[PDB]
RNA sequence: ACAUCAGUUCUAUUGAACUGAGAGUAGGGGGAUGUGGACAUUUUUGUGAAGGUGCAAUGUGAGUUGGACUGGAAGAAUGUC
RNA sequence: CUUAAAUGAAUUAGCGUUACAAGUGGGCUCUGACCGGUAAGCGGUCAUGGCGAAAUGGGAUGAACCAUACGUCUGAAUAAG
RNA sequence: GUACCCGUCUUGAAACACGGAUUAGGGAGUUUAUCUGUAGUGCGAGUCUUUGCACGUUAACUGUAAAGGCGUAGAGAAAGC
């Protein structure tokens, strides 16, 4: 918070709820694997980077 | 070549078994995600209904 | 053989600024170098730069109209660089070449099937 | 003749381009320290090698 | 409109820059190996046949010696650079070798005691894992230009040597070299 | 002065090298890369 | 170690095996640095009038 | 040659490669070792320190074949090496007795000789011009002589 | 959608799939075009060489190539120097 | 030598080291702080930014202010205005 | 609809700053010595064969004896070490 108001005039922020947190995710949700910025698609990417930390699927 | 010719044969099993394997771990997956998806909506509308 | 509508991305040539006023410039690109030009700043209403931007695609490069990317023929011996590439790369006769060799080359060529992109020699 | 004497404008620029952290090899420094301590800490090594 | 820093600090030798046959060669065979098989081993030698001919030192047959004493029998003495055999060294032991080449005197001392003398491709039949062997390799700094290198001389110490053609009194000795002469560094 | 110079390598070509089965057993499966889609993922979204 | 024929004057009169020299591996960045260089021998110096 | 160069390249450059504000000029500095006290002190400071001054005392007519400065040096380590190898291996197989074999430093052009490492033990005789304290020490040790000339 | 330069996943034999970035004076690095001559290798030319004038392609571009007229005897390519 | 118990802020990120060399050593300036001056598009400093080397759009017009910093194209919705 | 004239020193050039009537052809970072550092190549406690001699299808190429250069031990003004 306290570094956010350093950059105020940069930036537009708030707090968004649980529709508009799943609808960025479904839409427009991608995942950083490796440096690659490569697109979520399919499930089956999310479970391998992040099934031992117990997230298995896009809703998880 | 006759070695590498006989030795890929059992790479088409060992692929082939992980095929098999891998699909049969995806469908107990495939019940175990829709389980958690019931949850938290469920989860969202009781604390909705909490705080109101 | 099959492929693409070719598509150029730039139909003209390049002038070299201030060429089209002088008879001394050449007008073959020159990239300028001038500390005050206009054009190396890129104001508008100058030329465009040449540059990577404008390149045509990988496939159709140095393609002609017709299909076939011209592959130079000096000789009978040099024709035998088309038996491999017959209906992607075609012939193009040399200049140089006169009356009575260009005839030979021609009847080989009919006989092989690759396509002569020379035409209208005459006689 | 008169032209400008200095500037730090763009000091900071320049230095921050790259303010690298030089570590230090050893914490003790012999060529300083006390001579008895130093004389002292030899014969506590020579001793034990023995 | 992207805030990165564009420039590279850090290039490195991924091929080699040699325009010979078998350098390139059994570069692509460590290459190939590295890779396929995953392991530390082969990922040095693969880099080891990129590097520069300054940096493959030449390690020394007594060094040789010292090494492999205490290691038992089938170890290879794997080494990615010229074998070249010391005078003062008397016997040499039995040892197994593997290098790029050596010197003619050397490859007669080692096969005289009963050892091997080994090229690379041989050794990626042999031991492809590098189980019982031993990578070694020349110190960087044994080089005499590199005593140039360092804290610019009259540092107060930079203990590096001037660039000087001549030695003795009379070239480089006096105000600044000693606190006689106004002042020592 | 001259001596007879040496080869680096005892062959003349790799390929003999890496088909052998002493090589062949040691190394991992040949890998491919996969092409990945484009594309409604989750089984039960209706729930929501 | 491997043989090749000598032809007869007119034919095969006998057999020889190969020296030790066509051992040695053919190195085409070797030969043309040494060539390169050793045909700058084979040439007359000349200059334009000083 | 004359392909390889940067300055083939900077054709078209107008400069090339030496600056537009300053102008590449022939006498920035001044020639040589020129204001090594003055204005090119920095560089003789910095790199080459001591260079400025007198020191030592003055040689006059230094000959360089007299036994005075003419010392070269060979050590014990070695010396075995002047010698071919069938020598020593017989050498080596021999009764406290006889036929102890001659190291001759002074024909092959070594005066002094100067310990740093080992011998064996077997038996020789350095014939030379001088020794060191160690030198002649470890031969001693080996079980060999020190010879002057 | 396409080009270029990086990188990531793999690949023997020079490649594949995919992701990201984009100003540039002084200045530095990488790859490429053209000219006089040389050594190999391969050719073209009185059924018309080089050169020159106009036109149509082709390359991001430096350039390169075709055909027509003119000309009347030599030119060019590939790899190294 | 060893007896105990753990990786004990946030957010982000590979980090360390060496060699060789170019150009440069006249700067100017918005917004604030400041010294001298009646004051200056004046002289001399400070902090971040800008120009110099930065196009395009906006302020009719403008190096410096506002939006924004650029491969070649085809659209959509915007910023300053 | 858009578009100020290029080159140049400059903080700043369309400038009422200087050079520039037109066209063709000439026209400017080269080489030597003594070194530095990086990369390539050969040999390696060695290495260089050149001053010169012997060869030659002759300024080349080829063969080779012995010195000599640099390296292999350094510090000190020097004695001595």
């Amino acid at each position: 918070i306290e570094m956010l108001k350093r950059v105020t005039p940069q930036v537009a922020f708030g707090y968004p709820s649980v529709d508009m947190v799943r609808k960025l995710i479904y839409k427009l949700g991608t995942a950083n694997l490796n440096g690659q910025r490569i697109p979520i698609a399919d499930n089956q990417i999310i479970k391998v980077a992040l099934g031992h930390l117990c997230i298995e699927s896009v809703e998880d | 070549l006759q070695k590498i010719a006989a030795r890929v044969e059992a790479q088409k099993a060992a692929y082939l078994k992980k095929k098999e394997e891998l699909l049969a771990a995806a469908k107990a997956n495939e019940a175990k995600i829709q389980e958690r998806a019931k949850k938290y909506a469920a989860e969202y509308v009781s604390q909705t209904k909490a705080e109101i | 053989a099959e492929h693409k509508p070719i598509i150029h991305k730039k139909t003209n040539r390049f002038h070299r600024p201030q060429s089209d006023l002088w008879n001394r410039v050449p007008s073959a690109w020159r990239h300028p170098r001038g500390i005050d030009s206009r054009f190396r700043r890129k104001y508008r209403g100058t030329p465009l730069h040449p540059s990577a931007g404008f390149g045509s695609d990988k496939e159709t490069r140095f393609m002609l109209p017709n299909g076939f990317i011209p592959v130079i023929v000096r000789s009978l011996k040099d024709l035998d660089m088309l038996l491999t590439k017959n209906t992607t790369h075609g012939a193009m006769i040399s200049a140089q070449v006169g009356a009575k060799l260009q005839q030979e080359i021609i009847k080989k060529a009919q006989e092989l099937n690759i396509e002569i992109l020379n035409q209208a020699r005459k006689h | 003749a008169k032209r400008s004497n200095t500037s730090a404008h763009n000091r900071s620029h320049q230095h921050h381009r790259n303010i690298h952290k030089c570590v230090v090899k050893k914490l003790w420094f012999e060529k300083g320290m006390n001579a008895k301590f130093l004389r002292n800490a030899r014969y506590a090594k020579a001793g034990q090698n023995k | 409109g992207v805030d990165l820093d564009h420039r590279v600090p850090r290039k490195q030798r991924q091929e080699p820059k040699t325009a010979d046959a078998q350098m390139k060669m059994l570069h692509n065979l460590y290459a190939f190996l590295a890779r396929r098989t995953g392991n530390d081993f082969n990922a040095k030698i693969a880099h080891r046949l990129c590097i520069s001919r300054t940096n493959r030192r030449p390690y020394s047959l007594s060094r040789l010696a010292t090494a492999l004493n205490g290691k038992e029998a089938e170890t290879i003495a794997v080494l990615v650079a010229k074998i070249t055999n010391d005078e003062r060294l008397l016997e040499v032991p039995k040892m197994k070798v593997c290098a790029l080449k050596f010197t003619e005197t050397a490859r007669a001392r080692i096969l005289a005691a009963g050892g091997e003398c080994i090229t690379f491709d041989q050794l990626a039949q042999l031991r492809p894992t590098g189980d019982k062997c031993l990578l070694l390799e020349g110190d960087r700094t044994r080089r005499l230009v590199n005593k140039h290198f360092g804290a610019a001389p009259g540092d107060d110490n930079s203990k590096t040597r001037p660039k000087v053609a001549s030695h003795g009194r009379k070239f480089e000795m006096a105000r600044g070299r000693r606190k006689s002469r106004w002042y020592h560094a | 002065r001259f001596s007879l110079p040496r080869s680096i390598m005892t062959n003349a070509d790799i390929e003999a090298v890496i088909t052998s089965d002493a090589v062949q057993s040691v190394l991992n499966e040949k890998k491919e890369v996969v092409p990945l889609p484009k594309c409604l993922s989750v089984g039960a979204c209706e729930d929501w | 170690r491997q043989t090749v024929n000598v032809l007869a004057q007119d034919q095969k009169a006998s057999t020889i095996e190969l020296p030790k020299v066509f051992d040695t591996p053919i190195r085409a960045e070797v030969v043309k640095e040494v060539y390169v260089n050793l045909a700058k021998n084979a040439q007359q110096p000349h200059a334009n009038d000083p | 040659p004359t392909r390889f160069h940067k300055s083939r390249k900077l054709r078209g450059q107008v400069s090339m490669g030496f600056g537009r504000v300053g102008k590449h000029r022939v006498s920035p500095g001044g020639h040589g070792r020129a204001g090594g006290q003055h204005h090119q002190r920095t560089w003789f400071d910095r790199f080459h320190p001591g260079y400025f001054g007198k020191v030592g005392m003055r040689h006059l007519h230094l000959m360089k074949n007299r036994a005075d400065e003419y010392e070269p040096t060979i050590n014990v380590d070695k010396l075995w090496t002047l010698v071919p190898e069938e020598v020593r291996v017989k050498a080596a197989a021999a009764k406290k007795g006889d036929a102890v074999p001659v190291i001759d430093c002074v024909q092959n052009g070594f005066f002094k000789v100067l310990a740093r490492g080992e011998l064996p033990k077997i038996p020789f005789v350095v014939r030379a011009k001088d020794f060191s304290e160690e030198a002649e020490k470890k031969i001693k040790a080996a079980g060999g002589v020190c010879e002057k000339v």
